[PDB]
């Protein structure tokens, strides 16, 4: 059954990116950002600033150098300034990628190598493992990850008292069909029957606030009688 | 231009007000944001509409002092992720 | 801190304002103010996209039934209340009276003289009433579901027996509980108190916010002081120029203020970018925090609250988040 899901979740991996256009816009923008960028400071160079024209070599031959000098010192502060501007712009969007670099390695050492337990770091839900996949510029995780999904209601009580005695889970909590009672695992529905070897006794049943009665069975007792 | 300050359905909104969409009274998920709630798409015979954005489902919970929900069946699901 | 105040720069009204032969001198300096607007639009976008990722963290809207039998515990602080338009707790009222906000900008000061100079603010997307309202459904099924609603569908279950969950998480066997559920609530109501007056009686709390918003309001008022300087022409004031001399030499006037004003308003942008930066990091670690101590049960150290964490209550502030830790 798990192998069934399995596949077919890759599948539907499989023809969901093939199908939807809009998944990797989260690389894309940064590329036509750079691109952008780029395309900007190269039409910087037909902008005038306030001089005669934008071409230096129609200045070096229309004037004699004693105000070239005037004219290609206004030519040198515009370009100058705007590509400056374009430093610090990348300087920023450097740092940005950056962080986000570190976050993918941190990813990569926990989400994958190991099996994390912080809540929603390697996908929606309970995590099982991941695998990586590499893209331009960039890198893609699938993580496999485990949902329950059909509930059904029962009532419980905090513990139970059988002689005197307060009963604890050793591990679960315990359910009731409405007639009987079991012990469960906190995570999908499996009836055991309550015997000592999954509870402990600790204090007496005088105290604890809504404690039901019922019985314990004994593992000993029917092999002893 | 003035082919759309004839209007007759102007909407004032916390943002300013709104020519050339038309109000509703549904809530949807949000498509263009605008502003302070309120969103606008292209929908239906097709126009632009605009509303108050909506959060999600509303939802409510069966609690008691002596009830628990416990699951019985599960699924596998796999994601994706992009840096 | 999660987001700051969106602003919007624009350039013609800021720096020709109102002067035909100013902005047609300007357009030879080429493409600058379509950068610099881009720029804002950029760091616009991104607040709301910082707002987003805080809160909207599940899908679905639960709420509290009105019963309150939740075992002796009493969450009457942070649960919200009816009796109020703004549906809130009362400790998110203190939150917003502690904070003394600015920028009103009604529609028709220094904020009228602000306007005026091409300098206007975009409200926000998320109202201050849809951030209740997640942060209400994030109480509700945090109360009422213990972690599951972090990871599927809701599962309800006693508070109780939660709360016995959560000290078998942390190493202590969960009989400890049971037979001392009073004190335990009585000292939980105690601290909540706690909180409520000592939030109440300590002024000085929420400087992280504050500082915020008088850092991006003493930036924006120092811009309009750049407004008044002369930059080394004869005088600061546009239409005086352009009333006193010729264009064919009011050209050398006008370039020295185009200059002075350019070069300030690129220093603005640069800062708002690098504070910009910084919120946005303060914001993915609210996310993470939000995501870890909130939806979960963390086991890091100090990272949920100093001892051992058991659980966190959510609360919204004017551009900020407020974390209480139950430890
Ligand atoms: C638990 O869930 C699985 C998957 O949802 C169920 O398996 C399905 O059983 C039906 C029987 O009518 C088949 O038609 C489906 O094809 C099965 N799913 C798959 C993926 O093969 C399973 O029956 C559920 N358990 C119980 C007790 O109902
Ligand atoms: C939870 O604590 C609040 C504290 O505000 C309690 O509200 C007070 O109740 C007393 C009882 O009559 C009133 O005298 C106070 O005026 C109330 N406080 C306020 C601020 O109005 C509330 O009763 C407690 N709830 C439970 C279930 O214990
Ligand atoms: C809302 C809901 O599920 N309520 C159920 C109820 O229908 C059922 O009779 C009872 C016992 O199983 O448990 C609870
Ligand atoms: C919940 C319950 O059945 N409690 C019983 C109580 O009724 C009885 O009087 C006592 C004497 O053995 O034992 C216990
Ligand atoms: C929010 C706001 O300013 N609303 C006003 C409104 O009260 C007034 O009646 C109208 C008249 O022009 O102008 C607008
Ligand atoms: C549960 O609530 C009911 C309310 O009808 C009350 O009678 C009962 O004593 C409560 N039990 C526990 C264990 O809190």
């Amino acid at each position: 059954l798990i192998a069934n899901q399995f596949n077919s979740a890759i599948g539907k991996i499989q023809d969901s990116l093939s199908s939807t256009p809009s998944a990797l816009g989260k690389l894309q923008d940064v590329v036509n950002q750079n691109a952008q960028a780029l395309n900007t400071l190269v039409k910087q160079l037909s902008s005038n600033f306030g001089a005669i024209s934008s071409v230096l070599n129609d200045i070096l031959s229309r004037l004699d150098p004693p105000e070239a000098e005037v004219q290609i010192d206004r030519l040198i502060t515009g370009r100058l300034q705007s590509l400056q501007t374009y430093v610090t712009q990348q300087l920023i969007r450097a740092a940005e990628i950056r962080a986000s670099a570190n976050l993918a390695a941190t990813k990569m050492s926990e989400c994958v190598l190991g099996q994390s337990k912080r809540v929603d770091f390697c996908g929606k839900g309970y995590h099982l493992m991941s695998f990586p996949q590499s893209a331009p510029h960039g890198v893609v995780f699938l993580h496999v990850t485990y949902v329950p999904a059909q509930e059904k209601n029962f009532t419980t009580a905090p513990a139970i008292c059988h002689d005197g005695k307060a009963h604890f889970p050793r591990e679960g909590v315990f359910v009731s069909n409405g007639t009987h009672w079991f012990v469960t695992q906190r995570n999908f529905y499996e009836p055991q029957i309550i015997t000592t070897d999954n509870t402990f006794v600790s204090g007496n049943c005088d105290v604890v606030i809504g404690i039901v009665n019922n019985t314990v069975y004994d593992p000993l007792q029917p092999e002893l009688d | 231009w003035r082919v759309y300050s004839t209007g007759s359905n102007v909407f004032q909104t916390r943002a300013g007000c709104l020519i050339g969409a038309e109000h509703v009274n549904n809530s949807y998920e949000c498509d263009i944001p605008i502003g302070a709630g309120i969103c606008a798409s292209y929908q239906t015979s097709q126009s632009i509409i605009a509303y108050t954005m909506s959060l999600g489902a509303e939802n409510s919970v069966a609690y008691s002092n002596n009830s628990i929900a416990i699951p019985t069946n599960f699924t596998i699901s796999v994601t994706t992720e992009i840096l | 801190p999660v987001s700051m105040t969106k602003t919007s720069v624009d350039c013609t009204m800021y720096i020709c304002g109102d002067s035909t032969e100013c902005s047609n001198l300007l357009l030879q300096y080429g493409s600058f103010c379509t950068q610099l607007n881009r720029a804002l639009t950029g760091i616009a976008v991104e607040q709301d996209k910082n707002t987003q990722e805080v809160f909207a963290q599940v899908k679905q809207i639960y709420k509290t039934p009105p019963i309150k039998d939740f075992g002796g515990f009493n969450f009457s602080q942070i649960l919200p209340d009816p009796s109020k338009p703004s549906k809130r707790s009362p400790i998110e009222d203190l939150l917003f009276n502690k904070v003394t906000l600015a920028d009103a900008g009604f529609i028709k000061d220094l904020i009228c003289a602000q306007k005026f100079n091409g300098l206007t603010v975009l409200p926000p997307l998320l109202t201050d009433e849809m951030i209740a309202q997640y942060t209400s459904a994030l109480l509700a099924g945090t109360i009422t579901s213990g972690w599951t609603f972090g990871a599927g569908p809701a599962l309800q279950i006693p508070f109780p027996m939660q709360m016995a969950y959560r000290f078998n998480g942390i190493g202590v066997t969960q009989n400890v509980l049971y037979e001392n559920q009073k004190l335990i609530a009585n000292q939980f109501n105690s601290a909540i108190g706690k909180i409520q007056d000592s939030l109440s009686s300590t002024p000085s709390a929420l400087g992280k916010l504050q500082d915020v918003v008088n850092q991006n309001a003493q930036a924006l008022n120092t811009l309009v002081k750049q407004l008044s300087s002369n930059f080394g022409a004869i005088s600061s004031v546009l239409n005086d120029i352009l009333s006193r001399l010729d264009p064919p030499e009011a050209e050398v006037q006008i370039d020295r203020l185009i200059t002075g004003r350019l070069q300030s308003l690129q220093t603005y942008v640069t800062q708002q970018l690098i504070r910009a930066a910084e919120i946005r990091a303060s914001a993915n670690l609210a996310a993470t925090k939000m995501s870890e101590c909130v939806l979960g049960q963390s086991k890091r150290v100090d990272f949920c609250g100093k001892g051992y964490h058991l659980m966190s209550f959510p609360q919204s502030a004017p551009h900020g988040v407020v974390f209480l830790h139950v430890t």
